[PDB]
């Protein structure tokens, strides 16, 4: 429930509900019946799923949606925050199969990337 | 490549014989340098006279003249139509993407042209949306369509790329890098007529290939990357027939190491054709050099026909008269031992191995030619057309000849293709992420501070993608071990990210780190 | 000939003392630091070469006017006191042959 170097958060809640992952890892079903991700992006994974606990999705039915929409400001800036660990939340995300963190990280990277281009780069930077 | 390339000497000394007091850096580059109460303060320009900037930006075309757009040039995201770009989306699973790209760059060199504006305003990435780049699958990709002169990349769009290629100069690519591009253009237009036969592990190596053509400079054999993405194909008569007009010679089957991956049925004939061109090479008729092709194909009667109608050379009195005994016999098989014993200290080592052969004795012929001649190539063909496809005397040759260099130089390439040839597939697939010295007690072999490390130890993207495939079609070896596996998944995923993100393929890497699926 | 089922280490090993084993036709054999050879059978070599390097004795009419070579072949006739003995001697002692093999 808590990554082993170090690692340790609330071990349930309606926020750990959010991770498609957890919804049948995290003891569901328990009538019936993590360890990769690293410590500090799964903190930070937990974080951005306690801001959106009071929030909705479409998840994988949104069709049209899940894509070719602007992401959300607070997301952008909580997210952009450290290039080279914004793949590693990505993965994260991807690990726990929870879709709209995933959708987000992959738009503020594409758009990070798109704006180290050179003529992005002159074009917001110096002019 | 060096990691690190200067691109200025900042040289104050030309002006005062002080040293430097002391240095700073500044907004947008400003460096500041102090000596006395005196200051020298250089701008973020470029001086070309410089040695260093006028090697470092080489053959380039820059928008500025600056130090860091210079320093944005060497590094950071590739534009979206460089040449190491294209070749990493074809090896990831996104054929259609880079066709779609290669598309979008005749659109946009046609629009410069036909407005007259400067090549430098060609948009870095093409007027691309980036979430395609982040589709898992090759045929889940959204191929759209463009007005009618040009409305999907084809033939005609491939050759007026290919004559603009050569009337304008792509800004940010060095020469070297836009030739390359042109023949990543030839082979996305041999890959889209071989698209529809073979699977995806043909068109990487048909890239591979054809890749290789035009670094026969500096490369002498396709790399063993492409050797295992043929080995892994299910279409590897497509990939032979293909590559089949440039094996003429042995050194040149020995080029494309053929002898690895076609397959057995296919091998024979290769042989035989070898062995026809090896006989009547350019110099003269001469049973000497196609003697191991026959014997390895036990046909040592074709060979005795051959050294019988070989009536000039001066060794066909003792060769027609020895070979046609049969070496079934007990004195005959020692009498051809002992021939090829003295063949090896008469430092004939081609010729010890042929007689090696005749007598059956195939694990000293294969010692002999992989040890002796130099041909791991060879020796591997000998073993496979002799007794068979994978093993006995392979497997053991292989464990004592390939597998300890292999392990000394931590070579993840060949330790699968071993572990494959051993036909140990549970571990031949997880040789591709973890290095050979921690597979199969391989540590008895060499001590672990033997082997390669440090910054020599850099890693190679296909290596995953090949992993992903045959951990998909191989899924009965993981389902017993999912938590162990993935602590290294995990670990490779971000370890191959981080070289695609520092070779200027950022959108590939997250595309890799999206789209990986975890084998719950 | 063979395979070296077993090579010794490094050490002081006698003359008598086994230092290699190979196995030819599953027969082995054992190999000390000599071995015989019949001294009325040439020794084989893989090739003859052509004798291009002189033999410097120390003599100057035979190194200027007669020159030999290293591989040559020759012949020193004379009566019962004019030199044979003193010029094998002395090319023993200053010829460039990394070994000498006097035969009286
Ligand atoms: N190069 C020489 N310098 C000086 N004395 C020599 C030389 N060669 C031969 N002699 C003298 O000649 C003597 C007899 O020759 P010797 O060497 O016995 O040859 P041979 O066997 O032909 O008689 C020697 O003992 C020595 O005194
Ligand atoms: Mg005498």
């Amino acid at each position: 429930l808590v990554s082993g170097e170090g690692e340790r958060f609330t071990v349930d809640k309606k926020i750990a509900e959010r991770s498609l992952l957890l919804k049948n890892y995290l003891n569901d079903m328990h009538d019936s019946n993590v360890p990769n991700v690293r410590s500090s992006v799964l903190q930070k994974v937990i974080e951005w799923a306690e801001h959106h606990r009071d929030s909705n999705f479409p998840d994988e039915d949104d069709d049209d949606s899940r894509k070719s929409a602007p992401v959300d400001s607070w997301d952008r800036e909580f997210l952009k925050v450290d290039q080279e660990m914004l793949y590693e939340i990505i993965l994260a995300a991807n690990y726990l199969n929870i879709k709209p963190l995933l959708d987000a990280g992959c738009k503020v990277v594409a758009e990070m990337i798109r704006g180290r281009s050179p003529e992005e780069i002159r074009r917001t930077f110096n002019i | 490549t060096p990691s690190y390339l200067p691109i200025e000497k900042i040289d104050i000394t030309a002006h005062t014989a002080h040293n430097i007091g002391d240095s700073v850096w500044m907004k947008n580059g400003t460096f500041v340098v102090a000596s006395g109460n005196q200051f020298y303060i250089k701008d973020k320009s470029l001086d070309l006279t410089d040695p260093f900037t006028y090697q470092s930006i080489g053959s380039r075309k820059i928008l500025s003249n600056d130090i860091l757009h210079l320093s944005s040039v060497l590094n950071g995201p590739l534009p979206v139509y460089h040449p190491q770009f294209l070749i990493q989306a074809i090896y990831a699973n996104k054929l259609q993407l880079v066709k779609e790209l290669l598309l979008r760059l005749f659109l946009a060199l046609r629009k410069l042209d036909f407005e007259s504006q400067d090549v430098s305003n060609l948009d870095s990435n093409l007027g691309m949306d980036p979430l395609k780049y982040f589709i898992a699958k090759d045929r889940d990709y959204p191929v759209e369509s463009f007005p009618d002169p040009y409305p999907c990349f084809n033939k005609t769009v491939s050759l007026a790329l290919t004559e603009q290629l050569t009337k304008t100069t792509l800004p940010y690519l060095t020469r070297h890098q836009q030739i390359t591009l042109i023949t990543v253009i030839e082979a996305v237009d041999e890959v889209t007529k071989n698209e529809n036969i073979v699977d995806y592990n043909g068109v990487r190596f048909l890239l591979g290939v054809k890749l290789f053509l035009s670094h026969k400079n500096i490369q002498k054999s396709i790399l063993m990357r492409d050797v295992s993405w043929a080995l892994h194909s299910d279409n590897k008569e497509i990939l032979l027939s293909s590559i089949d007009r440039h094996i003429t010679s042995w050194n040149r089957a020995r080029e494309y190491r053929i002898a690895y991956w076609i397959k057995e049925q296919d091998l024979v004939k290769k042989f035989e054709d070898i062995a026809k061109y090896e006989f009547s090479k350019d110099d003269k008729r001469d049973p000497s050099r196609c003697a191991i092709f026959y014997l390895a194909l036990k046909k040592k009667q074709i060979l005795l026909s051959l050294w019988k109608m070989a009536i000039g050379h001066p060794e066909q009195q003792k060769m027609v008269r020895f070979i046609s005994n049969d070496f079934t016999v007990p004195r005959w098989r020692t009498a051809a031992l002992k021939n090829a014993f003295v063949l090896l200290s008469k430092h004939r080592y081609m010729d010890a191995a042929v007689f090696f052969l005749l007598t059956d004795s195939l694990k000293d012929c294969v010692n002999v030619l992989c040890k002796q001649v130099h041909d791991m190539d060879l020796a591997i063909g000998v073993c496979r057309v002799y007794e068979g496809d994978n093993g006995p005397v392979l497997g053991e040759l292989l464990t004592a000849q390939m597998l300890p260099e292999t392990i000394k130089e931590n070579d993840r390439w060949k330790a699968s293709f071993i572990y494959w040839k051993l036909r140990k597939q549970e571990v031949a697939i997880k040789a591709l992420l973890t290095a050979p010295i921690d597979l199969e007690n391989n540590s008895s072999i060499v001590d672990k501070e033997v082997c390669v490390n440090r910054s020599f130890l850099v890693e190679d993207p296909a290596l995953l993608y090949l992993y992903n495939h045959l951990r998909n079609r191989n899924l009965k070896y993981f389902i017993g071990s999912l938590n162990v596996e993935a602590k290294i998944e995990c670990t490779l995923i971000l370890r191959v990210t981080d070289i695609l993100c520092r070779m200027g393929c950022n959108y590939l890497a997250v595309s890799l780190v999206k789209n990986w699926k975890f084998i719950e | 000939r063979g395979t070296i089922t077993w090579i010794a280490p490094a050490g002081e090993y006698t003359l008598d003392e086994k230092i290699l084993e190979v196995e030819f036709d599953g027969k082995k054999s054992d190999f000390t630091l000599y071995h015989t050879w019949p001294v009325r059978v040439p020794r084989p070599v893989t090739e003859k070469l052509s004798a291009d390097y002189p033999l410097l004795t120390g003599q100057r009419v035979l190194d200027a006017l007669f020159p030999c070579v290293q591989g040559g072949t020759t012949c020193i006739p004379g009566a019962f006191g004019c030199g044979k003995t003193v010029i094998s001697q002395s090319l023993s002692k200053y010829s460039n042959s990394d070994a000498i093999i006097y035969v009286g």
